[PDB]
């Protein structure tokens, strides 16, 4: 009977690596086949921390392909959310602000990491100083690699302080 | 109504694969026919849960539907949402409420719904404090609906805040209030009553209130507050201080997430570039620095290690640039508020504070020494060019003895910025600091790569400024980096080692010699490699042996008989444009060295650099590759024989389709490329080929020359102008009358560019503004009009009486106001050195209209700059060689020139161009002159050290032989005073040596030849 029951939503536009990240959280590996994400699905995570391990739920939000827009119903009682952006291209970059926008239209505060994947890459377009909106808008800013894991669980931990508040949540 | 509720029951918690991929039976397939509330509301009563995406899909429907829908559609609804408002159990209920209300009124505009100002004016009287909430959030988000439609309706809703200003009370009152100021704000009045005051303490209250409930509210607090200022606010300006001391002083609660040090120190930095003169009448930055002193040496609350704490930090190879911690950002903080403000005597201000934060014994207060070293490190550093120039040239080292290890990284850091941002200062007192920095740098291998990586870029940069200065340090050097030089290490290591390699290479330029055979062995290893992981490390060493055969040439023969194809055949492993970068400099730096040499290796390197070209890559930027490449035809000019004159053709007009594109780079690169082309032919032509070569290279040049003739005037453009001015003139100055087949370029052409420079410039505009992104733009038109000064002289001395010869004249008004008083000594300068290329340039016909403009010269006389004005003054020399009857006309306008200034002289340049002025106008004919007098005094001041261009005057002087002898002592005297000295030019050859044979020099030698030239 474990008490600790938090939903999580990811947000992010299709085929910006959402699938590949949740699938390394599952296992930790890549596949190379390019599938356009479609639908949604959970996947049940339980992590280890001080409090023991704590289970987690995952919606596999993707897919602007079909022609009714039922995007804005998973926004729903969500507590938490992780938004994507690609680091090759502005396009992701000049729409952060439009997720912005429909992140708080969904909900007045919500704990949101700014998060961009395909870092791996030796050559990178997106030059740190360009990377200020979430400073001055109050977003914090996590950074994710595709091949060492890095900032495998810190994230989460990031989210188990905003969600508990208390400083002595550890590994 | 029904079946959708039991649907979502059951959907909301998880819903199901199978529901998932229901979709478009979930949805119902909408079926509009009419559908006024009953399949399109609801009925809106149910569980708000529901309720919310409920209407959301209402919205998104109504995004569109919105083409038939009738009259009686807008009562029901503006009617259901007064209901909703009334009927309300839940906040996130009412917040939906709210933004469906926000986003109905997205039409219709004004005009309508007074109700909405009933409800203003019910919310303004409110006495119920629950419906006075739910009325603000509601005010709040239709003000957020339209920016600044209801401009008027501002005095009322500034009237409004009057009202908002009497209750302190619920915090969701206080958020709701200044999360609708922080929309009114982009209003920008600027203009209304500006007693609007009283804010301020709700606000502190608002943050005192929040600091237990909530960091962020506070937090769009600042935001709204920062956004309030950005015009001549009236109100602003005299009560600012005590927001700030508040902001710090509840920031000294350390038990708090560092966002708000974070915002606190943004909207402080806004703040101060808003303006920072307040400063100025009261003495606010000692307690500012008192307050940030402990933020600078911040100490965790449990004592935890520091992320850069951590030993072996074997995590994120690539780069890190992180600055969330407060150290960085409060560094940062401090650095734009000592730039900001101009330097007058505030640093002499903060030195008293100076040595007390140079107290340095805990190691912590060691990091608070290197970073009030790094603020103070700025741009300009007037203050410490007069005092203490190496105002700390032994707390550096001492900083190098420390335990933590961590004060050196700062140190280095700290040399870093002073390296690159104190130029003058890279010349000072660094004779001893430098090898031992050196020393316990390389003293210390134990692995960390980030160190050694910051130590390579802070150090051995400056020193390549120094070129001179260098070979004194040549050989302890290389006990630096052969300490990891060629040793087994990772990767990181060797890139670092070739890197500093390249930089004492680039520094020592051809003074490498002495011990550059032990780097003999080191270039055949480290070229003699490749792996499927070393592909940097290669490329590194690939361009820094671009830049050893840049430095050193001839003497490298040995060396340059190898690597036509070593580094040519590790080229096919790879195919990569990245894995491409400068290996075209190379060989066509050992094409230039060789001459004929490349002819083994001449077919297969033209095929490999035509498929670097034809990529499709482009058709701060990815393109930038593409220059790379482009600058590789450059060097082609340099020395290629002929070999290129099948491959031109090759790639010319593929060139010439790369002169268009929206990449302003990649156009520079392509016309400098273009620019290069006339060099190339040019040497082409001049080893002699045969005729039918000369015609068919004469015919390209024809069709070359109208695509430079284009871009005279069809460009509308900054960055580029220098660029074509440049080509055009060299092209100009690679070819002669050859160019002059075209009887258009003769006048028209010259007429246009001289109707762009100055004014009626296609570029000088001003009504188009700057939709795009702005750049630095630091006004470099103006230096444009020196750059012109190379513009004139391009085939300027090529008419000599043509027709279109006193085409200048059209320039010459405007020539007058360059010479009015009111201009500065460049704009002097400018003027003075382009009237002297056309008066050199041309004769007779030049020589009357110089003859006329005499008294602009006169006019002119004697500036107070030791180096302005000299070319006239060699001008009128050369025109005493010039004209003919134009200088007979003038004799004493020619003699005389206000002599008595040579008691005035204190430059060699201007003495040196009197002198050289004064033997043509001797020299013109063999006439009566001052003779013995004025060359005397000539003589006397005569060193002439730095006369690196009229050797011509001295070597015509001698042995013409008007008056006979003069004062042979004189000269005599002089001469032997100028002995024997470094390289001179065909001058020095029958130097009045055989002259001698005279009697009296013979008789009376002066002084003493025989100390140093017994016979000779
Ligand atoms: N092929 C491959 N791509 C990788 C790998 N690691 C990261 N990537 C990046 O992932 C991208 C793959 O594209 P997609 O298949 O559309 O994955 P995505 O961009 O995250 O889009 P979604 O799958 O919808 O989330 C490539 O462009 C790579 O930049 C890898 O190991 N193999
Ligand atoms: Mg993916």
């Amino acid at each position: 009977g474990e008490v600790p029951t938090f939903k999580l939503v990811l947000v992010g536009d299709g085929g910006t690596g959402k699938t590949t990240f949740v699938k390394r959280h599952l296992t930790g590996e890549f596949e190379k086949k390019y599938i356009a994400t479609i639908g949604v699905e959970v996947h049940p995570l339980s992590f280890y921390t001080n409090f023991g391990e704590i289970k987690f739920d995952v919606w596999d939000t993707a897919g602007l392909e079909k022609f009714g827009g039922l995007r804005d119903g998973y926004y729903i009682n969500a507590q938490c959310a992780i938004i994507m952006f690609d680091v090759t291209s502005r396009i992701t970059y000049k729409n952060v602000p439009n997720w912005h926008r429909d992140l708080v239209r969904v909900c007045e505060n919500i704990p949101i990491v700014l998060c961009g994947n395909k870092v791996d890459v030796k050559e990178r377009k997106v030059k740190a100083k360009t990377i200020t909106f979430h400073r001055k808008k109050n977003l914090q800013y996590y950074d994710i690699s595709a091949k060492s894991n890095y900032n495998f669980e810190k994230p989460f931990l990031w989210l188990a302080r905003k969600l508990a508040g208390n400083p002595q949540l550890e590994f | 109504a029904g079946l959708e509720q039991l649907l979502r029951e059951l959907l909301l918690p998880d819903t199901e694969r199978i529901r998932r991929a229901t979709e478009q039976l979930q949805i119902v397939l909408r079926a509009p026919a009419a559908l006024p509330a009953l399949c399109d509301l609801l009925a809106s009563a149910a569980d708000p849960q529901i309720r919310q995406f409920a209407a959301v899909l209402t919205r998104r429907r109504l995004n569109t539907r919105w083409r038939r829908l009738a009259a009686e559609q807008r009562e029901s609804l503006k009617s259901l949402i007064l209901t909703a408002l009334q009927r309300e159990t839940e906040h996130c209920v009412s917040l939906s409420l709210a933004q469906l209300s926000a986003t109905i009124f997205r039409k219709e505009g004004l005009e309508a719904w007074p109700q909405l100002l009933q409800l203003l004016q019910h919310s303004t009287h409110s006495p119920h404090s629950p419906e006075r909430e739910m009325g603000l959030l509601l005010l709040s988000v239709v003000v957020t609906s339209r920016p600044e439609a209801f401009q008027p309706h501002h005095r009322e809703l500034l009237r409004l805040l009057n009202e908002t200003l009497g209750e302190v009370g619920s915090p969701g009152l206080l958020f709701y209030s200044l999360r609708t100021l922080t929309t009114m704000a982009p209003y920008l009045s600027t203009e209304d009553v500006p007693l609007a005051r009283m804010l301020v303490p709700k606000l502190i209250m608002a943050m005192q209130t929040l600091i237990p409930i909530d960091e962020a509210k506070a937090c769009e607090a600042l935001e709204a507050l920062d956004e309030l200022l950005e015009s001549e606010v009236p109100v602003i300006t005299p009560y600012l201080s005590e927001v700030l001391t508040f902001c710090l002083e509840v920031a000294r609660n350390v038990a708090l997430g560092n966002a708000i040090r974070i915002r606190i120190l943004c909207c402080l930095t806004f703040l101060v570039k808003v303006k920072s003169k307040a400063l100025l009448k009261n003495r606010l930055l000692p307690p500012l620095l008192h307050t940030l002193f402990p933020i600078v040496a911040a100490e965790p609350p449990p004592g935890q290690l520091d992320p850069e704490d951590q030993d072996s930090e074997e995590e994120e190879l690539e780069i890190e640039l992180m600055g969330e911690t407060p150290k960085h950002f409060a560094v940062q903080v401090v650095d734009m508020l000592a730039l900001h403000l101009p330097p007058e005597k505030l640093c002499p201000q903060l030195m008293p504070m100076l040595e007390e934060a140079l107290r340095s014994e805990s190691p912590y207060q060691r990091k608070a020494g290197l970073l009030v070293l790094a603020v103070l490190s700025d741009g300009a550093g007037d203050h410490i060019r007069q005092r203490l120039l190496p105002p700390l040239l032994q707390i550096v080292c001492k900083g190098l003895e420390d335990p933590s290890q961590v004060v050196r990284n700062a140190a280095l850091f700290a040399l870093g910025q002073f390296s690159e941002n104190l130029q003058p200062h890279i010349s000072s007192y660094s004779r001893e600091v430098m090898p031992l920095l050196l020393a316990y740098l390389k003293s210390v291998p134990l692995g960390h790569t980030h160190h050694l990586a910051k130590a390579c870029y802070a150090l051995e940069n400056f020193v390549e400024n120094l070129g001179p200065k260098v070979q004194p340090y040549l050989p302890e050097l290389m006990e630096c980096m052969l300490q990891l030089l060629r040793n087994p290490s990772s990767p990181r290591a060797k890139e670092l080692a070739v890197s500093a390699l390249g930089a004492i290479a680039t520094a020592a330029q051809a003074s490498l010699l002495p011990y550059f055979p032990a780097i003999m062995e080191h270039l055949r290893e480290f070229l003699l490699t490749g792996r499927e992981d070393l592909q940097p490390v290669q490329i590194q060493s690939l361009e820094t042996l671009g830049v050893l055969a840049r430095a050193v040439g001839e003497p490298m023969r040995p060396l340059a008989e190898e690597c036509c194809q070593l580094g040519l055949g590790l080229c096919d492993q790879v195919d990569d444009p990245d894995l491409r970068r400068c290996t075209y400099s190379l060989f066509a730096a050992l094409s230039g060295l060789m001459g004929e040499g490349l002819a083994p290796h001449l077919e297969q390197i033209t095929t490999l650099m035509l498929l670097s070209l034809r990529s499709t890559e482009g058709i701060n930027a990815f393109f930038d590759e593409k220059e790379d490449t482009c600058a590789a035809v450059g060097e082609i000019s340099v020395n290629t024989s002929v070999a290129f004159l099948p491959y031109m053709e090759s790639v010319f007009e593929e060139v010439f389709k790369l002169l268009e594109c929206p990449h302003l780079n990649v156009r520079k690169a392509a016309h400098e490329a273009l620019g290069q082309f006339c060099c190339a032919l040019h040497k082409a032509c001049q080893s002699c080929p045969s005729e039918p070569n000369t015609a068919a290279l004469q015919a390209a040049l024809a069709r070359v020359v109208p695509s430079y003739m284009q871009a005279v005037n069809r460009e509308r453009e900054r960055q580029v102008v220098m660029a074509v001015l440049e080509a055009l003139t060299g092209v100009l100055r690679s070819c002669g009358t050859l160019t002059l087949k075209p009887p258009g370029r003769l006048a028209e052409l010259c007429g246009v560019l001289k109707a762009v420079l100055q004014r009626k410039t296609a570029c000088q505009d001003t009504d188009e503004e700057e939709e795009e992104e702005d750049d630095d733009q630091a006004e470099y038109d103006a230096m444009l009009l020196e750059h012109a000064g190379e513009a004139i002289p391009a085939l300027a001395a090529a008419a000599g009486g043509d027709s279109f010869a006193p085409f200048f004249a059209g320039f010459l008004p405007l020539l007058v106001c360059k010479t009015k008083q009111g201009c500065t000594v460049a704009e002097k300068s400018f003027a003075v050195g382009t009237l002297a290329e056309t008066i050199q340039g041309l004769g007779a016909a030049s020589a009357q209209f110089v003859s006329r403009l005499l008294p602009v010269l006169l006019s002119t006389a004697q500036e107070a700059d030791p180096e302005v004005r000299s070319n006239a003054i060699f001008g009128m020399g050369v025109l005493a060689e010039h004209g003919g009857h134009p200088a007979q006309e003038h004799f004493p306008k020619l003699l005389g020139l206000l002599f008595p200034l040579l008691a005035r002289e204190r430059h060699d340049r201007v003495r040196d161009n009197i002198c050289g002025a004064l033997a043509r106008l001797l020299m013109a004919s063999p006439t009566r002159k001052p003779e013995p007098q004025v060359l005397a005094a000539l003589l006397h001041a005569l060193p002439l050290k730095e006369d690196l261009e009229e050797w011509v005057t001295i070597g015509r002087l001698f042995s013409f032989l008007d008056q006979v002898i003069d004062v042979a002592p004189e000269l005599l005297r002089i001469c032997s005073l100028i002995l024997a000295d470094n390289k001179i030019p065909p001058d020095t050859k029958a130097a009045l040596l055989l002259l001698l044979t005279f009697q009296a020099a013979l008789g009376s030698l002066p002084v003493d030849k025989a100390q140093e030239l017994q016979a000779v």
